[PDB]
RNA sequence: AGGGGAUCGAAGAUGAUCAGAUACCGUCGUAGUCUUAACCAUAAACUAUGCCGACUAGGGAUCGGGUGGUGUUUUUCUUAUGACCCACUCGGCACCUUACGAGAAAUCAAAGUCUUUGGGUUCUGGGGGGAGUAUGGUCGCAAGGCUGAAACUUAAAGGAAUU
């Protein structure tokens, strides 16, 4: 039977979505079957921050931050990413803390 | 309310609608065509005089094991050689 | 219920709700009786003599039972002003 | 529950309790029906008229006000189009419609929307020839219906 | 690895329900009072459960423990107890709010009233 | 030896309370058992069927044994216990047991006009448990009991004498029969007649009456 | 498409039964709910009832006694003949004793026993049990 | 819930429900009484318009049609009914 | 088996059917 | 069937006005709810004080009909109730059930807390729920403290009230204890506050 | 049948990997992928939930409109508007709790109001295989589609849960 009442999701009053691309397979998949996670890193290491005060010019410096929305496809998120898997009492929870 | 027009000057289209429907039911279907004149072996009869042709022991179907002692018949009205089992401890001993 | 001549059969006759009038079953592992008591002045609350209810399991289940509790109550007198007609 | 879409809208013009006119809101019967036979002269059609009355002048519904309706209105004076006024927009809005579809050649939505309109036309056409509005075998839908508009 | 089992435990509880006088605290009388009162079969079990009750005792000296409060323990918090005179008058005299106000006109006959006013 | 938990239990060894029919208007828990066996002596219990029942482990299985009982009269009380013990006859007895917990009423009732004694039911009425849907029908004198062997077996306990039944669903296992055969029986009691219109008094309970018996000292 | 109206009657009336409203409103309402509800009325299963006039369609009120069961309405009308009268009878009620099958005639709108009585049947409506 | 004394509710609750589904229908909308600055005249004026209103001859233009209650032009005072 | 690949399979054999017609013919 | 002096007394009035038993109860609803007189700007309903005090007059009118003193039951799990619960058990007849309640007391002759009430008295619908569904199993009113935001299952005759927490609780606790004992018990008089404290109850030391 | 032919890419090459790989991975690469004329009509074309209609249980949210606020806020004086805010309210797309009903169950405010069986209507199914086959019609430029058997053949094939 159904799995999920959403299914992968979303597709409500929606007809057929647009296709977005995976990062890691570049298997192309729903936008909502999807698994987007916002990987705000710094543009450089907590290791490497450190030699770069040291070194570098002008006062302090703000250093900027890198923004990526990365499709991670079902399946490869299920190579530790989101996802992880749960019990069917566990899958009724929509908040990720 | 579930297909059928609970209507009342409905009944033409209930009628067709179960004869349409009947069809999928096996009995009946067999009735009809007339599979039992066509096909077969026996005219549709219980009981038919053939001609032992051959006697063949058929080796059984699975967790069961023996030889099952059978013939090859030939029914003389259609002519088909069908394959007759024959009961008990033998008894081609009386078949021939 | 009678036989013929007078002679009552069907034993064990049902307590029917008070605010539904749906039968009280015989494994209403659900129901209550409520007992409130007739009440005078000064101490007071005569023993022995009660304004009596019974609620169907059913209702209770609902949710809905406190309101027909004090429905029954505002008609038998024992409250006023509480439950009203028009909400 | 709508016609045609899988919409099911209840927005609509309710009405009051009172048949009695509404008191206080002054004016007569004869002005009214004058009212209403000029803006007829005028061009305008049943709805519109009625629309004109509601707004700038004293008026509710005719029915309420002078006893018969808009439409018996005008058919008693004369003044009432040929082919019915839902009727005639529609045939106005195929029209229009069918117009789009020769300048655009692949335009399926718009064909889609023309079929459904023409549908439409013809249930009120056979709903006009039952209670005999349009006289009986006129049938009303692309060459001529361009005719019949204006 | 040193956790008293289940039974040791219950045991001790079992001592304490019933005989909360009697359990001097310190380990040797309370030993004794054990072996004398409760019937053990061993010597080794005997000596634990009466280390368990020792220990209960301090606790109790620091507080209620849960499953630990049979009558004796109850009447030294049920009347330890009750503070009293400060009611709910004080800080003023009634102070209310507007729909309080209505509230008031509608049921009550005369009461005073100080009103704030609340809003976003 | 006897020995009562809860007030009813209490209340029933004192010898206050006559019959189970008065038990059943104030619809009081009966979770100890020997009540029923003082008010009713007249209990006649039948086994039904116990079908081994398996749980599979890493080495074997568990063939527990789900023993239906039930339990009844010929004056329209009847039980119906189900249990799953390991020991055959254990099982047996403490489905017994929950059968008499369980004892129910019927309405008993006129197939067509009074005459005398009612052996049939009042009104066509139905249970379903699982997907076994026994309907019961007002039989008329003498037509006998018209069920499935089980359900049959039911009536007869009951103290029923003339009923129809349209058993449908899948009446073939047997435990989920006779639990909608239960429910049915139940039902019976809820159908208001309008023999049933007339306003009843609503007595104040057993355990409002005698309560200073009631309770332990 | 409401397409029967003492069928919508019944339904509302059927639901507010079973969950425990003591009340109920119908939106379109008939002369014929009307009548039926009359009849219910005349065997006790329904309290008082008003009947809005609408200055459009109508509009009922319901009182419930809890007395109530099922009313059902049967789905075409089927014309009954007398004999056929016991048949349905058999079929639609929980006894051969009380609750009344409502059927329509020429009479009137009656229960089953009235018709009986008078003897003259129709149509099928409803029923009460 | 269970019981609610129907036919007679309270006049919020008629107003909170919406004007179709209540018990005896009756509008929600009013006539605007209306006066212009110009002449000492007053206007018979539906709450809702669909056309631009002028008065009885003269182009004042009393309210703009938006999707519901009209809007009156600026200032226009306006009495009810 | 896949269905699919059943139905491709089926469809196969029904050209290669019209194929052989086409020849008698 | 009527006392009339049983009208809401002025200073039991401001008592409960003190407590904001009425002036609590949070913005959100539960639609079996009636006893709100109008609604207040941001985040407050306001519960019709007298309409309460008639409820709890009944409740106790209630508790006044079982004869046996420690057969009505009171049960609070949430702390600030415990302390009022045990002085009203104390007042009264009354066995209490303070603290984690024994799912399964009412039911299940064979634990070592066994309590066979004819009736039971509740602080929360919303923590001690699991209270009210077992007592459905065993036949008993449940009497309870509603916050107009919580559940009306299982309950028969339910005084409204604010449980925000704090001095209603205690207050509303105290109320039923006085009107128990005005209803057959020691305390005659229809008017004095007594020795009977509201502040023998509440939430103390923390 | 023309154009346009970037990218990717059925076929093909072609490198590995493998006992083997005209499979998975790598690198090229026509057809195609765009598009104008036409066709073909299928998809897990799925919410695997026919469409209408009525009713029964709450709840916040959210989009669309609409009234009710001496509500905030923008200030260019009073402002008049917008953007919020609160209370509604229709219409929708869904969702969360309860089941007092269902259902075999999973679950469902509909899959409810069905043995207490009857609002109106279409269409489809009758154990599994054989088989969506064969034949015949047809509609296709073909690939194919719509319709669609039986002979045989077997006691299971299924579902939904549990250990
Ligand atoms: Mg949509
Ligand atoms: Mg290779
Ligand atoms: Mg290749
Ligand atoms: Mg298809
Ligand atoms: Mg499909
Ligand atoms: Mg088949
Ligand atoms: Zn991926
Ligand atoms: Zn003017």
């Amino acid at each position: 039977p159904k799995k999920r009442a959403s299914n992968g999701r979303n597709k409500k009053g929606r007809g057929h979505v647009k296709p977005v691309r995976c990062v890691n397979c570049s298997r192309s998949v729903p936008k909502d079957k999807a698994i987007k996670r916002m990987a705000i890193r710094n543009i450089v290491e907590a290791a490497a921050i450190r030699d770069l005060s040291e070194a570098s010019v002008y006062a302090e410096y703000a250093l900027p931050k890198t923004y990526n929305k990365l499709h991670y496809c079902i399946s490869c998120a299920i190579h530790a990413r989101i996802v992880r898997v749960r019990s069917r009492t566990d899958r009724r929870i929509r908040a990720p803390p | 309310g579930k297909g059928k027009p609970r209507g009342l000057n409905s009944a033409r289209k209930l009628r067709v609608h179960r004869r349409n429907n009947r069809w999928a039911e096996t009995t009946y279907k067999k009735r009809l065509l007339g599979t039992a004149f066509k096909s077969s072996p026996f005219g549709g009869s219980s009981h038919a005089k053939g001609i032992v042709l051959e006697k063949i022991g058929i080796e059984s179907k699975q967790p069961n094991s023996a030889i099952r002692k059978c013939v090859r018949v030939q029914l003389i009205k259609n002519g088909k050689k069908v394959t007759a089992f024959v009961p008990n401890d033998g008894c081609l001993n009386f078949v021939d | 219920m009678e036989n013929d001549k007078g002679q009552l059969v069907e034993l064990y006759v049902p307590r029917k709700c008070s605010a539904t009038n749906r039968i009280i079953k015989a494994k209403d592992h659900s129901s209550v009786q409520i007992n409130i008591a007739q009440v005078d002045e000064e101490g007071r609350a005569i023993p022995g003599e009660y304004v009596t209810y019974a609620l169907s399991g059913y209702i209770r289940a609902r949710g809905e039972a406190d309101d027909s509790l004090n429905r029954l109550a505002q008609q038998d007198g024992l409250l006023k002003n509480v439950w009203s007609y028009s909400r | 529950g709508r016609m045609h879409s899988k919409g099911k809208g209840m927005s609509s013009s309710a009405i009051p309790y009172s048949r009695n006119a509404p008191a206080w809101f002054k004016g007569s019967s004869d002005g009214v029906v004058e009212q209403i036979i000029k803006y007829a002269r005028k061009g305008l059609t049943p709805s519109q008229i009625g629309v004109l009355l509601r707004d700038a002048h004293g008026v509710t519904q005719a029915k309420v006000i002078t006893g018969n309706k808009i439409l018996r209105i005008l058919k008693s004076n004369g003044l009432a189009p040929e082919i019915p006024e839902d009727l005639y927009f529609l045939i106005k809005k195929a029209v229009s419609v069918r117009k789009h579809l020769e300048r655009n050649r692949k335009d399926k939505d718009a064909k889609f929307r023309l079929i459904l309109i023409e549908s439409r036309i013809h249930r009120l056409a056979r709903y006009y020839r039952t209670v005999s509005v349009l006289p009986p075998n006129w049938k009303y839908e692309s060459a001529t219906a361009s005719a019949l508009v204006n | 690895g040193r956790v008293r089992t289940k039974t040791v435990k219950r045991a001790s509880k079992a001592l304490i329900e019933k005989y909360y006088p009697k359990l001097t605290m310190d380990f040797q009388t309370n030993k004794r009072l054990c072996d004398e009162i409760a019937t053990i079969q061993s010597k080794r079990l005997r000596n634990k459960i009466a280390g368990y009750t020792t220990h209960l005792m301090k606790r109790i000296q620091k507080g209620p423990v849960r499953g630990i409060s049979f009558k004796l323990q109850e009447e030294e918090r049920e009347r330890k107890d009750q503070y009293v005179p400060d009611v709910s008058h004080s800080n003023d005299v009634l102070n209310v709010d507007t729909q309080t106000a209505e509230l008031v006109n509608s049921l009550g006959l005369k009461l005073p009233l100080s009103v704030s006013s609340v809003s976003a | 030896g006897w020995v009562p938990v809860t007030k009813l239990g209490r209340l029933v060894k004192a010898g206050k309370i006559s019959s189970i029919e008065e038990i059943f208007l104030h619809s009081l828990p009966v979770k100890e058992f020997q009540i029923i066996d003082q008010l009713l002596p007249n209990l006649k219990d039948e086994v039904m069927n116990i079908k081994p029942v398996q749980k599979q482990t890493r080495a074997g299985q568990r063939t527990r044994f789900k023993a239906v009982v039930v339990v009844g009269d010929s004056n329209g009380h009847v039980g119906l216990g189900i249990k799953t013990a390991k020991e055959v006859a254990g099982a047996i007895r403490a489905g017994i047991i929950i059968a008499k917990l369980s004892v129910i009423p019927i309405r008993r009732g006129y197939w067509g006009t009074n005459l005398g004694q009612p052996h049939s039911l009042a009104t066509k009425t139905s249970g379903k448990c699982g997907s076994v849907s026994v309907r019961l029908i007002p039989a008329p004198r003498g037509s006998g009991i018209v069920a499935s062997p089980a359900v049959k077996k039911l009536m007869q306990l009951a103290g029923v004498e003339d009923v129809y039944t349209s058993s449908t669903g899948s009446t073939r296992t047997l435990e989920n029969t006779l639990k909608a055969a239960f429910v049915a029986i139940g039902n019976t009691y809820g159908f208001l007649t309008p023999n049933l219109w007339e306003v009843q008094a609503l007595t104040p309970s057993p355990m409002d009456v005698y309560a200073d018996y009631a309770t332990a000292s | 498409t409401r397409t029967s109206v003492l069928a919508d009657a019944l339904n509302a009336i059927n639901n507010a039964e079973k969950t425990g409203k003591r009340q109920v409103l119908i939106r379109p309402s008939s002369k014929v709910i009307i009548k039926f509800l009359q009849v219910m009325q005349k065997h006790g299963y329904i309290g008082e009832f008003e009947y809005i006039d609408d200055h459009r369609s109508g509009k009922i009120v319901v009182q419930l006694n809890g007395r109530l069961n099922k009313c059902g309405v049967i789905s075409p009308r089927f014309n009954v003949k007398i004999a056929d009268v016991e048949k349905w009878t058999a079929n639609l009620l929980p006894a051969r004793q009380f609750g009344y099958v409502i059927l329509t005639t020429s009479a009137g709108i009656m229960d089953h026993e009235e018709a009986h009585r008078k003897h003259v049947s129709g149509k099928i409506l409803g029923f009460v049990y | 819930v269970l019981v609610q004394d129907l036919l007679h509710p309270t006049a919020a609750s008629e107003a909170r429900k919406h004007k179709l589904k209540t018990l005896v229908q009756s509008p929600r909308s009013h006539f605007l009484d209306v006066k212009c600055p110009g002449c000492l005249n007053i206007t018979t004026v539906f709450s809702h318009a669909q056309t631009a209103v002028t008065c009885e001859s003269c182009s004042t233009v009393l309210c703009t049609p938006t999707g519901g209650k009209a809007k009156l032009s600026e200032g226009t005072s306006f009495r009810r009914k | 088996m896949r269905a699919k690949w059943r139905k491709k399979r089926t469809r196969r054999l029904k050209r290669k059917r019209r194929k052989v017609r086409a020849r008698s013919k | 069937s009527l006392p009339s002096t049983f009208d809401l007394t002025s200073e039991d009035a401001q008592l409960l006005l003190a407590a904001r038993v009425h002036l609590g109860a949070k913005n959100v609803q539960v639609h079996q709810e009636p006893y709100v007189y109008k609604a207040r700007p941001d985040g407050v309903n306001v519960i019709n004080v007298g309409k309460t005090w008639e409820k709890i007059v009944l409740a106790a009118r209630i508790i006044a009909a079982i004869p046996n003193p420690e057969d009505v039951v009171a049960i609070s799990s949430r702390t600030y109730g415990q302390r009022a619960v045990l002085k009203y058990a104390a007042h009264t007849g009354a066995t209490p059930i303070a603290g984690r309640f024994t799912p399964g007391s009412f039911t299940n002759y064979i634990t070592r807390s066994f309590k066979e009430p004819r009736l039971v008295i509740v602080t929360d619908p919303r923590s001690d729920a699991q209270a009210i569904k077992e007592s459905s199993y065993v036949n008993i009113p449940v009497i309870a403290l509603t916050d107009l935001d919580s559940p009306s299952e299982y309950v028969d005759v339910a005084i409204p009230c604010n449980n925000r927490g704090k001095h209603s609780i205690g207050l509303i606790w105290y109320l039923l204890a006085r009107e128990v004992l005005r209803l057959r018990g020691a305390l005659p008089d229809r008017t004095q506050p007594w020795a009977i404290m509201p502040d023998l109850y509440f939430y103390r030391n923390p």
